[PDB]
């Protein structure tokens, strides 16, 4: 899902 | 019209690479730390590890190997650059300081090639005959090792195979032989190929290949007495080699996908394997000897050793010893025990080093009311989730504050010969003396019999045979404190005042101008012993035995008074052994000698608030260190005081300051106080391990905070933040977070561990009834935080399914009240986009936490933000306004929209904002005539944004996917009507870190313009501020001259580095200058320092300065 697409983003990846 | 400045206010904090071996020496133990573009080089010794050297590089490190060379005495150092810069590096520690030099280096990008995914991956053969590169996908770049090549020129060999997932050289192998995990239609597949580096082919492999789990990601090379390689994978590990097979698929595996690996015994009999969940595994091979036919492999074993914390990193040490290098969370040093102890764990922590992780979101908040800048952030992601309160300077709590002018000098008293408590202290003033007795909590000033009070004091201590010292101006008196007189009295020969104090406990020196007299407190009497006559006027002097004499100091400290010049003296006689003329006519205010570690320090601080330091046997006197560190403007004055283990040291001054120890430096941080112009140590009956403080008109005594010149609080979560705001008029923060919980037996949720959303002191779920319409799911909270304890008051917890994305605190419309708005999601995995979720209003006022209002919304609430009395949101691709009527209830209207997907987003005060739509920054007006947002300008040329402020109303700052930053600005010239459409990067600049957050705000207050702090994914927090033409350009030149100057470690140039770098483009950097290299001036050796200067004015001096008023930027 975009959304935790961009959630792990910010991780990185993870 | 641009100029930006950018430093480094927190170093990286986060371990991306860690790797064990033997560099430093050949017979050491090194740790070797990779952190963005920091190597940190460690020895492993008996109570941890013992740092030595941490470079810098111009480059992200993306691949950190040791490797001898043959006949080679030490291990050399691979490294490799994300912009492909290569080099291979050797410790040299040939003096009593150490270098990195670089014995070859070249940059490997390949003009053709799209880089892999899973990455660059690096890699050593065993004969160390070659290094492999796989960078871009269908290459494989071979670098041949010979004694030759010291630009390490390669060659490309096409693989065959599209997709490589990971690769290793294979052990024991008469020729270079590569093994690899590779993806095509049919599942993943494993294969070998032998290197021919003669012909710079493949040829065959040495076993055929075969199929390997859908999720095999992991190769290992097993060495010689076994051979093969391990491939982890999800559910299963096996052993592979020639046609020997071994297969497991032991369930406890199945959950958390295996992240990294470590080999701990050389036989490969033994490895660690690491968690997402970070469980710490040991892998185990069972060898079979045969007699005489050596060893096989009879199976694999896998057992749960424990937990760490979220490993990047895992290297095995010594002795049951392991660093566990940590990205979202802290890194620690790990116990491995044989017996499982309580718990049942066989890992016990021994040290936890403090990661500032990805830094999610943050905020700056003055917290303890004071005119600071504390930054508060979300840190970490899952159990290692956290805040952060990140301080600057050293603080001192206050207990007592007794006000009284003009205090000219503070010493410490005990009336007892027992103890080691004191109960009196000492207030010298301009022309008296008056002394004080301690209740408790309480101060009265009476005086002791056989003290003067007519006098001023320039010594209070305590001596020997129950004996108390005042050396007043007058004459050096001596007390007895069990027979209660003076015990003896002695004066100059001519009724001369004594000029300068200095007094250990067993040893007196003062001075009548040039003239000195050495004394003796032996018992009972004054005993003289000792006069010389200085070839100046004496300005300051220090006497305290330094180790191998205990009261009796051997040596002493000297300021004179027209050359500027400090000393050394041997007592017994006084003769002259080093002195040390300084510049300017500027007197010494202070010296001081005293211990530390390896090294026996003599400072002295001069009277315009300068300082000079140096190193100094207690054997002879030679000269060490010596760079004119300036602190305040008022003359400094030192001291000594008791603290933790080692003891240290207290500059007065109108800048406070503290000096401690680096990795064998000293630390330079600010006191978070006014002004100090004396400070004493203590013990007091009712203010112990104390200090006492005395300005123009106060006394003050307390407690001394850290160490660090940034303290950092840490506030665990044990689950993921994403957003926190502050709410003054509640004292306290909201932080969204979200814990996950697994498919129960049940079907529901269960719970993998207790955190903030579940331990709160209490609670409330979503009632809301909006909606009616073996696995992980996340689960979303509102945390209420306490602005003092951090203690997590209130947990609200959101609808099944609801995911919080944005969060605000502010007033609305009319209503007076505080509401801290969040906006949702529902979120459901078989949904790329989300059609539903809310905006709701709560409110925490009294003692607790009350939901006001529920607005459905028809999709996913990605950004929020107070506009101008309204509420501004973000859903889904549309922007929409937001009225909060009178009767509490929030209402748009619905023709009233926008077509933006506002991931990021930002207002000026005024009708303004800076968005994110289809990959670009975008701004845009309110113009109510239509009720609605115009689009003032663009950026074209496209950017993955990940974040965006306002810097001023015409220049707007962005981050990007490719560790970039730009400043976008609104052209300001004809055609106002398409031409003004565009906005344009006046500035450029590769930072090498991911930004997720921008804020407003600085750490620094109680000269140039602005402030806007940064957080990282390493977990770095940056600073950016404006210029002005003359600096910029001042400074740019600056950048230049420096770069021909400094050496920098594998011969990569600062400019090719900072330029702007992304998959379509190269430019170099503009409107940008890192404080980063111009704060390396000030550690530079006068004389390169005279290079960079050759040609307003132009001084070593003049400009030593003006770089150290941009210290004072964070």
């Amino acid at each position: 899902n975009f959304v935790s697409w961009h959630a792990n983003r910010q991780l990185g990846m993870p | 019209m641009s100029y930006n400045y950018v430093v480094t206010a927190q170093k990286p904090t986060a371990v991306n690479g860690c790797v064990t071996g033997h560099f430093t020496s050949a017979e050491d133990l090194n740790l070797l730390i990779a952190k963005n573009t920091r190597l940190e080089i460690y020895v492993v010794t008996a109570e941890g590890l013992r740092p030595v050297k941490e470079v810098g590089m111009y480059g992200k490190i993306a691949v950190m190997e040791l490797f001898r060379p043959k006949g080679e005495s030490k291990d050399l150092l691979f490294i490799l650059t994300a912009k492909y810069n290569a080099c291979i590096l050797e410790y040299k520690q040939s003096g009593e300081s150490i270098d990195i030099i670089t014995r070859a280096h070249g940059n490997v990008q390949d003009r053709i090639g799209r880089p892999s995914e899973t990455g660059i991956i690096g890699i050593i053969d065993p004969e160390c005959r070659m290094i492999g590169l796989r960078l871009y996908d269908g290459l494989f770049k071979v670098i041949p090792l010979d004694r030759d090549n010291k630009e390490l020129k390669a060659f490309n060999i096409r693989l065959e195979e599209l997709h490589v997932i990971d690769v290793k050289f294979l052990y024991g192998c008469q020729a270079p032989t590569i093994c690899f995990v590779y993806q095509d239609p049919q599942g993943r597949h494993v294969k070998t190929y032998e290197v021919s580096l003669r012909e710079k082919e493949f040829n065959k492999g040495p076993w055929k290949q075969e199929n390997v789990e859908a999720e095999a990601s992991m190769v290992i090379a097993v060495p010689e007495p076994f051979g093969g390689a391990i491939i982890i994978g999800q559910e299963s590990i096996t052993y592979h080699n020639g046609d020997k097979y071994l297969a497991i698929a032991p369930p406890i595996i199945k959950q958390s996908t295996i992240v990294c690996h470590n080999r701990v015994d050389p036989n490969g009999s033994r490895y660690l394997l690491g968690d997402m969940e970070g469980r710490l595994f040991m892998l185990l091979l069972e060898k079979e000897e045969q007699m005489d036919g050596t060893v096989t492999l009879k199976d694999l074993r896998v057992e749960l050793l424990g937990e760490t914390s979220i490993a990047e990193c895992l290297t095995y040490l010594d002795n049951g010893v392991v660093f566990v290098g940590s990205r979202l969370g802290d890194s620690q040093l790990v116990k491995l025990n044989v017996d499982s102890n309580e718990q049942g764990s066989y890992v016990v922590a021994m040290e936890t080093f403090t990661n500032l992780g990805p830094i999610v979101d943050m905020c700056v908040v003055d917290l303890e009311r004071q005119g600071q800048g504390q930054l508060v952030t979300c840190s970490g992601a899952f159990k290692e989730g956290s805040l952060r309160i990140i301080r600057n300077g050293i603080g001192i709590h206050e207990h007592a504050s007794i006000d009284l002018p003009g205090i000219k000098g503070l010493w410490p008293l005990r009336s007892d010969p027992n103890r080691e408590t004191y109960d009196t202290l000492v207030l010298s003033f301009v022309g008296q003396t008056r002394v004080l007795m301690l209740n408790g909590e309480e101060v009265e000033e009476t005086e002791l019999m056989g003290f003067v009070d007519d006098q001023q004091t320039f010594f209070c201590g305590n001596v020997a045979h129950q004996q108390l010292i005042q050396i007043t101006s007058a004459s050096v008196r001596l007390v007895s404190q069990e027979p209660k007189a003076l015990v003896s009295e002695w004066k100059e020969p001519q009724a001369k005042n004594i000029s300068v104090a200095s007094c250990n406990s067993s040893q007196v020196v003062v001075a009548v101008g040039r003239a000195l007299y050495y004394l003796q407190i032996h018992p009972q009497e004054l005993r003289q012993i000792s006069h010389t006559e200085m070839e100046h006027e004496v300005a300051c002097l220090d006497i305290t035995p330094l180790g191998d004499s205990n009261g009796l100091s051997p040596l002493c400290a000297i300021g004179l008074w027209t050359d500027i010049s400090a000393r050394i003296l041997k007592l017994p006689s006084f003769e002259l052994l080093h002195k040390e003329m300084l510049g300017g006519e500027i007197i010494p205010r202070s010296i001081l000698m005293t211990t530390f570690e390896s090294s026996h320090y003599l400072l002295c601080a001069l009277g315009d608030g300068a300082l000079f330091y140096f190193g100094l046997n207690i054997e002879t006197g030679l000269l060490s260190d010596r760079k004119k560190v300036t602190l305040g403007t008022q003359p400094t004055v030192l001291r000594t005081f008791r603290s933790l283990s080692t003891t240290n040291v207290f500059a007065c001054s109108d800048r406070p300051t503290v000096i401690y120890s680096s990795n064998h430096k000293l630390v330079f941080s600010n006191v978070n106080l006014k002004e100090v112009n004396y400070m004493c140590p203590l013990n007091s009956d009712g203010y112990p391990d104390s200090l006492a403080l005395a300005n123009n008109s106060t006394l003050t005594i307390g407690t001394i905070d850290e160490i660090q010149k940034l303290h950092i609080r840490t506030v665990p979560l044990y689950e993921s933040p994403r957003k926190i705001c502050y709410q003054e008029v509640s004292q306290c923060f909201g932080v969204l977070s979200s814990r996950i919980e697994v498919q129960d037996t049940s079907g529901g949720t269960t719970a993998l561990r207790p955190s903030a959303s579940t331990q709160a002191l209490s609670s409330s779920v979503s009632s809301s009834k909006l909606f009616s319409s073996g696995e992980e799911v996340e689960v979303h909270n509102l945390l209420i935080i306490d602005q003092h304890t951090f203690e997590v008051l209130h947990a609200h917890q959101f609808l099944q399914n609801e995911y919080a994305l944005s969060l605000v605190s502010c007033k609305l419309g009319k209503d007076p009240n505080t509401y801290f708005i969040v906006g949702t999601a529902m979120v459901y995995p078989e949904e790329a986009e989300p059609k539903q979720g809310r905006i709701v209003v709560f409110q925490y006022s009294d003692g607790k936490l009350q939901t006001v209002a529920e607005k459905e919304v028809k999709g996913a609430v990605y950004s929020m933000v107070e506009f101008n009395g309204k509420l501004l949101a973000s859903i889904n691709s549309t922007v929409r306004l937001y009225e909060w009527t009178t009767e509490k209830d929030v209402r748009t209207e619905c023709n009233h929209y926008n077509n933006i997907m506002a991931l990021y987003l930002k207002t000026k005060g005024d009708f303004i904002l800076v968005g994110d739509l289809m990959r670009s920054v975008l701004l845009l007006a309110y113009k109510p005539m239509e009720g609605n947002f115009e689009e003032i300008a663009r950026d074209f040329n496209p950017n993955w944004m990940s974040a965006v402020e306002i810097l001023d109303d015409d220049n707007f700052l962005g981050a990007e996917n490719a560790f970039n930053l730009f400043v976008c600005q609104k052209d300001s010239a004809a055609t106002t009507d398409e031409e003004r459409q565009h906005l344009q990067e006046v500035g450029l600049f590769h930072l090498g870190e991911f930004v997720n957050v921008f804020c407003h705000g600085s750490l620094v207050m109680q000269p140039t313009q602005g402030s806007v702090l940064f957080g990282t994914v390493n977990g770095m927090i940056g600073l950016v501020t404006s210029l002005s033409e003359s600096w910029y350009n001042l400074l740019l030149d600056m950048q230049n001259r420096l770069n021909k100057v400094i050496k920098s470690v594998g011969k990569i140039e600062h400019s090719f580095w900072r330029s702007f770098h992304t998959e379509r483009k190269t430019e170099p950097a503009t409107g940008f200058i890192d404080g980063d290299l111009i704060e390396s001036f000030l550690d530079i050796s006068r004389p390169k320092m005279q290079e960079v200067v050759a040609n307003r004015e132009a001084t070593a001096d003049d400009l030593i300065k003006v770089v150290e008023e941009l210290t004072r930027i964070h």
